[PDB]
Order: structure tokens, then sequence, then C-alpha cells
């Protein structure tokens, strides 16, 4: 399931905007 | 007349050239059939 | 022979009138390379330039058939 | 189902104009075996081939001698060498090669192989250099 | 060309015996006198420079792409004429939009 | 990597052999074949068995 | 294409006799049409049971998926049961809009998820902000549909028979006629002038193939059986002598009187019905008995009416597709014969095979339209056709309910196929080969394809601006033709780059490039201009 | 045909112990000399039999092995 | 030429092939063209003009001479 979502590009977009806001740690 | 169920699917591909129906037996003057040169070294045929 | 009127009946290019008698209409290039060819001079030069590229590609394949036929006739 | 990558088709268009009762015996016909030949060595005074080794024949002599020096080790060179190629080459040049050149000129229908055996030590040596 | 007066069909010629007698598929015959005896003909260097280019010559003064020369038109005295080259004979014709045709063509 | 027809023709023109033997047999699909010499047909030979 | 062109009227004749009504009935007419079709943006099943979340192009490229948009179809099915004694039972069903297909979506098109997205959104979605798109994402690779260079439709192409093989022929004139826009199916007619003097007209379309008809036979099929009228239609005048009309008249006479081996029974016949029957018998399939059907008047009438409808739809469709336009079709055909015979006189030279005035460039839309119509036929209609045949095998015809009809229609498109429109469209995109076999039939793929080699953005843009002639079956033989089609032509300047070409090997001059300012037009409003021309007082109509 | 048994497998062959690379100019090489990269020289090998006359010469090749050039990795 | 040409190179390992390669197929035998009976090789481009410049009488500076150190450097 994760491999279907983690390779989904909008998750990278959703992740990179959470990193900017600092909602998630910068690394993985 | 109005059926397309066994429409000949070859006529769907409209003709592209003029004499497509003529079988021609003269070999292509650009083929490398009788020239035994490898595909990777085809750059050796390049001009300069 | 000079450039043939292939654009239309009596025309060599869209840049020249029908049945033009000037030598430039039939491929006579007046400029030199260092001077810089004009647009129709370059087109005529490209017709000669491509026609040399076609001859090369024919040369490799045409001689390949003759070379193999000649080898087998003579190899023994 | 579009398959594509067809195996084509191949066409040949030419003609090869290659210009007592009898029954089936098994000994008159057949005989795939060829009759054993007898070797006729042309006398040394009747040989009409070149007394100088061709570059082909000299190269063959050197190659054969070098291979045999690769399997054996015996030679007649006073000056020792580290390579069989050098030993064979100098053996040819010094005229002490233990090989003979048999030049075959005939196959007689009577089962007769006519040859000229040439001694490389008495023959001229080509350039090879 | 002979067409049947009743069937409107092309009739064979049927040269029998001392005369020419056309025959239709309907069996009608009309025969032929004098001017029907031309079986075949061929004229060399004819049918060229009259019928092949008549439309082209007529439209040439109106063609923008035709070459033009500085020469007075006898009829309308226009300073320019339309120059035309036709055939392997390279016949030069000067035509004008006024209908002047150089009497050649 | 291929030694096509033309390479063989060139080596033959040079009268090579041996190099042709080496490349075409030793460094290629060189096998050893057995013929009966009596019927001319391929035969079965084995030294181990 | 789906609505106007994909209409089905197929009749089956069973042998099932398990009920009195089953014995009384040996016929069934399957008839259906679609009026709904729409391609929506690509979807992906996130966990095999989701709500088909959006599929972005980078997900397709990374995971090897196909960036294809699903195809939603709705069809109206009419089933008619035919019995003896003239009875006719009809079952009608309307199918809800169903989806079993996906169509590949070109990146950047209005059905692509990045059609109007911002450049920054494209940047963070994994796409190229500066690239324009124009390619397809299929099975882990990016594919570009090139500009296939095609000859001009509705144009008479006349070329001398300079092939030096099978020279029993003299000059040939082909005319590919298209009923309208790009997507209407074209019917090609070939006019051959023969050494024996005959002038044979061959029509190649759906219903016709490799069948050569004498010209006068086609002319008098539509009435006008008088030879005078035919000669007047060709030469335009039998009363002005001239030197050109004399030659055309004499050679048309020679063609009229030539005995062809195949059409001997109806060659001399002046009866329109007999000729229509003969051609229908020869050209229509599924009629194996040539004598059994003749004793039934209604079978004769059916064959004649079907043949007349076919000839209405196949002979010069651009001239019209109605019976009232048949005489003007005869006028146009006479004009074509007149042009060919003028060219024979050396009065006109043959058509330039390489001049770009008589050439068109078909890209993405047209090539995919043709490939899609063929593939949709094979992988949609035939599944449905066989499913309905088996359904009639399983169940009595009046016993069929509304729900069963839809089950057999939708299920037939599902089993063992399940994607084949998408898979076959992908195969056409990937291959682009000028010889493919679909359902074991040697057809040609007119889709100019090319793998997207991203060496640089210049390479990508040049690839998307590339015009390929793409030699088909019966390619260039050893002649001047292989040289002339590679030369820079005098019509190239301004539209085809005079300089750009492959500098090596077979591809020298084979692949052309659009000039910097050249553009490819779409189909215009032909109807408005035609109406304005007809309303113009300066133009006198054919009538 | 060219890809057939005769023209592809009999009249020609795929061979081992062969290398291919781009050529380039070296004015410091004799006309009868070719510049062979050391990566290719360590890949292709020359079969030298061991005898009394060459055992001294082949010892440095044998001792080096794969570790140093000139070396060798195969012994029959 | 060196515009991207690729040429095959295989090193003989058999003694018969190695003996053959140096004795028979060495390039010294192809110096004279079998086709034309003339030489195949010579000076090309950089050296054909280099031989002319070396052997010409007068340079634009003056007489074409060099001192001992630069005459030695030519060798
Ligand atoms: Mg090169
Ligand atoms: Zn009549
Ligand atoms: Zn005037």
């Amino acid at each position: 399931l994760l491999t279907e979502i983690l390779l989904d590009p909008m998750y990278d977009y959703a992740a990179t905007v959470a990193r900017i806001d600092g909602s998630i740690p910068m690394h993985k | 007349g109005e059926d397309s169920s066994m429409d000949d699917i070859s006529a769907y591909s409209s003709p592209g050239l003029f004499g497509e129906d003529i079988i021609d037996r003269l070999d292509d003057p650009f083929s490398i059939e009788d020239v035994d040169i490898s595909l990777d070294v085809l750059d050796n045929l390049a001009p300069q | 022979q000079r450039i043939q009127p292939q654009f239309s009946f009596g025309r060599t290019l869209v840049y020249y009138p029908r049945f033009a008698l000037e030598a430039q209409a039939y491929g006579f290039i007046c400029n030199s390379y260092i001077a810089g060819l004009t647009s129709p001079e370059f087109i005529f030069g490209e017709m000669n330039g491509r026609f040399d590229l076609i001859n090369k590609a024919l040369s490799t394949s045409s001689t390949g058939y003759a070379n193999r036929k000649a080898i087998f006739g003579l190899q023994s | 189902l579009i398959m594509d990558d067809l195996v084509e088709e191949y066409v040949e268009t030419e003609e090869e104009n290659l210009v007592e009762i009898v029954e089936s015996p098994s000994i008159c016909e057949g005989f795939v075996q060829a009759s054993s030949q007898t070797l006729v060595i042309i006398p040394d005074n009747e040989r009409i081939t070149s007394n100088v080794l061709t570059t082909f024949e000299a190269t063959r002599l050197v190659a054969v001698r070098a291979q045999q020096l690769a399997i054996n080790g015996s030679t007649m060179l006073k000056k020792k060498y580290s390579s069989p190629i050098d030993i064979a080459k100098q053996e040819l040049f010094n005229r002490k090669i233990p090989l003979l050149v048999m030049r075959c000129i005939k196959v007689t229908p009577e089962g007769q192989k006519i040859v000229e055996i040439w001694n490389p030590r008495e023959m001229g040596i080509p350039l090879l250099d | 060309m002979k067409i049947c007066k009743a069937c409107s069909s092309c009739m064979v010629r049927t040269y029998v015996d001392g005369n020419i007698i056309f025959r239709c598929s309907c069996g009608e015959s009309v025969q032929g006198d004098s001017q029907n005896l031309l079986v075949s003909s061929k004229v060399y260097h004819t049918g060229e420079m009259e019928d092949k280019y008549k439309i082209f010559i007529k439209n040439a003064p109106f063609d923008p792409t035709n070459c033009q020369i500085k020469k007075d038109c006898p009829n309308c005295h226009l300073d320019y004429l339309t120059q035309i080259c036709i055939g392997s004979q390279k016949i030069i014709i000067l035509v004008c939009r006024c209908g002047y045709m150089s009497n050649r063509g | 990597l291929r030694l096509g027809e033309m390479e063989h023709w060139v080596l033959t023109a040079q009268g090579a052999m041996q190099t042709i033997i080496e490349k075409s047999h030793d460094d290629s699909d060189g096998c050893i074949s057995y013929i009966c010499r009596n019927c001319g047909e391929p035969a079965i030979y084995n030294a181990s068995h | 294409i789906v609505k106007q062109m994909f209409n089905v009227d197929i009749t089956y004749k069973d042998q099932r006799d398990h009920t009195e009504i089953d014995k009384l009935r040996e016929s069934v007419q399957i008839q259906f049409n679609f009026t709904d079709v729409n391609i929506e943006r690509p979807q992906h099943r996130n966990y095999s049971q989701g709500n088909k979340i959006n599929l972005l192009p980078n997900k397709a490229r990374l995971c090897g998926l196909s960036y294809s948009g699903p195809v939603n179809l709705a069809a109206e099915v009419i089933l008619t049961a035919h019995y003896s004694n003239g009875r006719q039972e009809v079952k009608r069903a309307s199918i809800p809009p169903f989806q079993v297909s996906t169509f590949p979506i070109m990146r950047g098109s209005n059905r692509c998820h990045t059609h109007h997205l911002s450049k920054t959104a494209k940047k963070e979605i994994g796409e190229d902000p500066n690239e324009p798109g124009g390619y397809f994402i299929a099975r882990g690779g990016e594919w570009v549909v090139d500009l296939l260079e095609n000859i001009r439709f509705n144009t008479l192409h006349i070329h001398y028979h300079t092939m030096q093989q099978g020279n029993n022929e003299i000059i040939r004139g082909e005319f590919i006629s298209q009923p309208g826009g790009a997507f209407e199916n074209s019917s090609q007619i070939i006019i051959r002038y023969m050494t024996t003097g005959a002038i044979t007209i061959e029509i190649n379309s759906t219903k016709f193939s490799k069948l050569r008809i004498p010209w006068y036979l086609i002319f008098r099929m539509f009435g006008m059986t008088g030879d005078d009228s035919i000669i007047e239609q060709v030469v335009f005048d039998l009363e002005s002598n001239s030197l050109v009309n004399t030659f055309m008249i004499e050679i048309l006479e020679k063609s009229i009187h030539v005995l062809d081996p195949i059409f001997q029974p109806v060659q001399h016949e002046l009866n329109r019905e007999k000729i229509i029957q003969f051609l229908s018998e020869k050209v229509s399939k599924f009629v194996s008995n040539p004598s059994a059907y003749k004793s039934d008047e209604n079978a004769v009438q059916y064959l004649n009416e079907r043949q007349l409808t076919i000839l209405d739809k196949i002979l010069l469709p651009h001239m019209g597709q109605t019976a009232d336009t048949r005489v003007r079709k005869l006028r146009f055909l006479g004009l074509l014969i007149h042009k060919i015979l003028l060219v024979i006189m050396n009065v006109f030279p043959p058509t330039d095979r390489d001049s770009y005035r008589t050439k068109r460039v078909h890209g993405s839309g047209v090539s995919l339209a043709k490939a899609f119509k063929a593939i949709f036929n094979t992988s949609v209609i035939a599944p449905i056709i066989n499913g309905f045949k088996e359904l009639l095998k399983q169940t009595a015809f009046e016993e069929l309910t509304q729900r069963n009809i839809i089950e057999a229609f939708s299920a037939a498109l599902s089993k063992n196929t399940a994607s084949d429109l998408n898979r076959s469209m992908e195969q056409s995109i990937i291959s682009g080969n000028k010889t493919i076999m679909v359902r074991q039939r040697p057809i040609v793929n007119r889709v100019s394809t090319q793998s997207l080699e991203r060496k640089n953005l210049l390479n990508t843009i040049s690839a998307l601006r590339t015009v390929n002639t793409h030699n088909t079956t019966n390619a260039s033989k050893q002649t001047e033709r292989a040289d002339m089609m590679r030369r820079v032509h005098a019509s190239y300047p301004g539209y085809i780059c005079v300089a750009q070409s492959a500098d090596t090997g077979e591809k020298v001059g084979m692949s052309k490039q659009l000039a910097i300012t050249a553009n490819v037009c779409t189909a215009g409003e032909v109807l408005s201009l035609k109406q304005r021309l007809l309303s113009d007082p300066a133009i006198q109509q054919l009538a | 045909r060219k890809e057939g048994r005769i023209r592809k497998s009999l009249l020609g062959s795929q061979v081992w112990s062969i290398s291919r690379s781009t050529i380039c100019g070296n004015s410091d090489l004799h006309l009868d000399e070719v510049g062979y990269p050391i990566s290719f020289a360590r890949t292709l090998q020359v079969a030298e039999t061991v005898q009394h006359y060459n055992i001294n010469r082949l010892m440095p090749y044998f001792l080096n092995g794969k570790r140093q050039y000139p070396g060798c990795s195969r012994v029959y | 030429d060196f515009d991207g040409d690729q040429m095959n190179l295989w090193v003989p390992w058999s003694v018969m092939s190695r003996v053959e390669a140096e004795l028979l197929c060495s390039v010294r035998n192809w110096f004279i063209s079998t086709k034309s009976s003339g030489p195949v090789n010579g000076q090309v481009q950089d050296s054909t003009v280099g031989s002319f410049l070396l052997t010409r009488t007068n340079t634009p500076m003056g007489k074409n001479v060099m001192n001992k150190l630069h005459a030695m450097g030519l060798f």
C-alpha cells in the first residue's frame, strides 16, 4: 500500500510543503 | 449498408502513398543487406 | 544541368517568376561563402548539398551488392 | 491483439540452367570411400616449382615449428631464445628446420598423388622482415 | 464516332467489303459515305502550342507569378508586358491584359 | 563482436588461415566432427566412454 | 467516430429448433448504436478497492503505468426477431453509460492532469515546467506521435506506370475521397488505362476490394445507359471537334468495345437492374448460392437496395452520400477520366510525387483516429457481436428480458479482454510500424511514432516538429524514386527545413522538419464557406 | 538472407578475445604501432606455453597475477 | 578518420596465429597498395604543410634557418 502512495507524486508535494511549514521532520 | 460489424479494417487505414498496391521486386538501393558491418560501428559510414 | 523548374510549371522557386531568364533563377550563385549566401542561393546550395548526401548513402549500398557478387564470382 | 514484428516472407526468382540395361547393385555404385592414393615424389632433377620459399610457405614452416617447440623443447640453436617464435624463425634462417615442404601438383584418377618435396634448408628464404 | 440513332450506342466499323458499314449491338446499320474512310491518322509536331497552353496564355497577363519585361504594348501602350516561354522550342510570347497577344501562340 | 563476411574475405586475401582458424574455431564455435569415411555420414566416437 | 461511424446492422440465421416458435424462426437482426462517449482524466486504484484517485504523469512513468483516460460508452440496442410468414418481433434495450476501455492521453492535452496546472505545481509534481508536452506515457516509456506525411485527399493523383515490372498497364489515376472532416472514412477509387485500350475503375473501401469495373459499367449503373451521354460526360462535348476531343472520343470508344473476361455477362447489358444485381452478387459477401436467391423476388430486392446504398456511400462520398447526387458524381468521374486522358496526351505532366502542394501532414489526432476506429471495431464490436450471438444461442428470443440483454452486451466486452482497447492503442503507439497484423490481417499502421529520446529540450522539440513519410509496404524500389523523395524539393522553402535531415544512411532526407514559422492547420468551417460560395451570385452551381 | 544460417553463422562468426573502441590520433606512435589501453590489455590474454626456454621469462607474469601489470589470470 | 570511427582489435594468442600475424599480416606489407601498386601511406595534413614549411627557402621573417639548439630539437 505504501509503495503505491510513496511513489505518488502528490505525496512528495504534500511532504515538501509540510517540511517548509515544519509540520514534519526535514529528513525521513 | 449501414453496418460496421465486419467493416474491413484495412480500409480504415486510409492510403498513405500512391502505388501501395504494386508489388515491386527491385531491392532497396539503401539497404545494408550485402554490407556486413556491425550496427554499433555504423558511425564509420558517416561523412566528414 | 542547372536547377530544374520543379516548384511549378516554369518556376524553379517561389522567389522567382515563371519563365524567369536570369541565371540566378536556375542556381547561379553570385555570392561567396565568406560574403554569405542569400535565402534563395542557400536553397539552391542545399539542393546540391543534399544531392551529395544522397549519393554517398547510395554509394555504400550500391557497391555492397556489386562487391559481394564480384567476390563470389572471383573468390575461387 | 496487434502482434506486429512479422516474420516477413522470402521469395526466390531465378533458374539454375546447369548445362545396356541397369538395376541396383551395391558395389558397382556407391563406394563413398575414396581409393587410397599412392604418393609419387617427383625426382629432385624434375622439379619445376620455385626453389625459393613463398612468404606463405615460410610463414607456415615457422608457425608449425613454433607450435611444435611449444609442445616439445628440442632444437638445434646454439644461441638460446626465450620464445618459440624466435627459435623457429632463427631455425628457418639458419637452415636447420626439421620440416619439409610438400607441394602437391596432381590428383591422377588412378589414385596417384604427384608431389614435389622441397627442403627448406636448401631453399631460398623470402624477406619475412 | 458513330452513335446509334435508336440505341445511342457506339457502333463498330466493320469494313466489309468495298465500303464502310457501321453496326450497332441492336443490329441496326447506317453505312458510311466518303468522309468515313479515315481509318487512322498521325500528324507530327502538331497539337502543340495551340491546344495545350490556350488557357494558360489567356490567363498569363493576370498571373502574378509570370515574368514581365519592359516593352511597350502596341495596343494599350502599357510600359510592361508579360513574357512567356513555352515548349522545347523556347517560343517567347509577349501578352498583355488588354488582349494583345504578339500574334504568336 | 563479429568477424563478418568482409573480415573473412580480407583475411583470405591476405592468405591468412591460422588466424582464420584461431578466430573462427578456437575463439568461436569450433567443434570436432567424426565421419565414418566408409558411408560418409556423421558417426559416434568417444574416448572416455 | 463512435456515434456516426460505428453503426451495426447484423443479421444472424440460427438453427435452434427446441420450441415451435424456435422452428418457425430462422433469423435474428442485431442492431445497435452508441450515443454517448467521453474520455475523462486518468485514474488509479490506490489500494485495489479505492475510489480511483487521480493518476499523475510521474506516477505513470515511475510505475510503468499507462497515462490513459477511461472511455465511457452508452449504447441503444435494438434486437429484431424475424420469423416466417412475415412476422417481426422487436426487443429494445437502453444501456446505462458503462466503461470498459481507456484511451491513452497525450501529456499537456486538455484531458491531462497538468493541462492548466501552474508551472510551480508542475515543478513540485515531478513534471517539466518548461516542456510543452505532446507525448504519450505508455508502459514505462515516453512516445511521440510524429507528423505522418500523407497524400492529399479529394485529389486526383496521376502517375505513369514506370515500375518496369508487370507493365501490362498504362497510366493510373487514384482518387481518395473523404466525405468530410478528418475522421470520416475515405474510399479510394483507382482509374487504370490499359494496354488493351480498356479504362477500368476500381474502388477500394470497406465493402469493395481489388475489384476492377469498366468505366461505362459504373456510369450506366446509375442510369444514363446511353453511350452518347457517357462520352459527353467525359469529353464534355461531342459537338466541338478539336484535336483533344477526337483522341479522347476514339480511345473511349476503344475502351467501350473492349471485352473484359470478368464482367462479360453485364458488359453489353443496358438494363440498370441487371448490372446492379451482378455487382451486388460479386462484391457482397455471405451470398454463397448464386442461383438459390434469384428465385426469391424479395432477396433480389434486398440485394439491389443494399448495393445501391453501398454505392451511394462508397463512390465519391465527398461528392455526396445521397441518391440525388449520383448524376453529379457521374459528372465528376467523367471529369477525372478527362484529366487522366489529358495527361496521356502529354498535354499535362504527371502529378509530382514529392511536391508538397498535394501532400498533407497528419499528426496525433488523425493517425490516432484511424488506429482507434480499426481497434475499436475489432476489440469492441466483435466481442459484443459474438456475445449477442451466444446469447441468442442460449436463450429464446422473446424470452430475453431487458436485464439479460444488458448483461450480454456488457459482459461480452469484459471477459478475456478487459483492457484490449487500451492495450491495442498502446501497441499502435509503441510500434508505429508500417506493417502490423490485427486479428491476423496484414494492415498498415499510419501512426508515425518515435520514442522520446530526451537528449536535450532541442531534441524533444525537434522530434515533435518532425515530418515523416514513413515508407509502407511496397516501399521504394531501386529507381530514381528513392533519390527524388530524398532531394530538397522546390516546394520545401518556408514549410520544410531545407537543411535539417539525417546525414547518414537510409534516413537521409527520409525525416523532414517543420520550418521555424510553419504551422499545421486544423479542419476549418467547410460548411460556412461552401454556403457562402453557393450564395455567391458569381458562381453557377452544377445544377 | 543476411541473418540466415549461411551468411551469418557460416560465412562469418562471433569471436572471443576481441575488443572494440573509438580510434584517435597519436603522433608519437609508429605507423606499425597501436595504442592499447591497459584496461583492455589486462582483459585480452596471450597463451604462452611453459617450457625450459621461457620459464624464467613467464615467472614475473605468473607472480604478478591479477594484482599487478604485466600479469596473468589463467593457468592450464 | 578520428571523427568517431570505431575499429576492432584482437590480440592473437595462438603461436601459429602469432607467428603468422607478424610475418605475413604486418602493416609493412600493406604500405604498397595492391589495388594501385603505389604507396598507401605518407604525410597527411599537419605534416604535408609541415614538410613544406620546414623545407621552404624564405620565411616571412627572412631565410628559413635555425640555430643548433632548434635543429637538434627537430630530432
Ligand atoms: Mg569517420
Ligand atoms: Zn443501337
Ligand atoms: Zn496592352
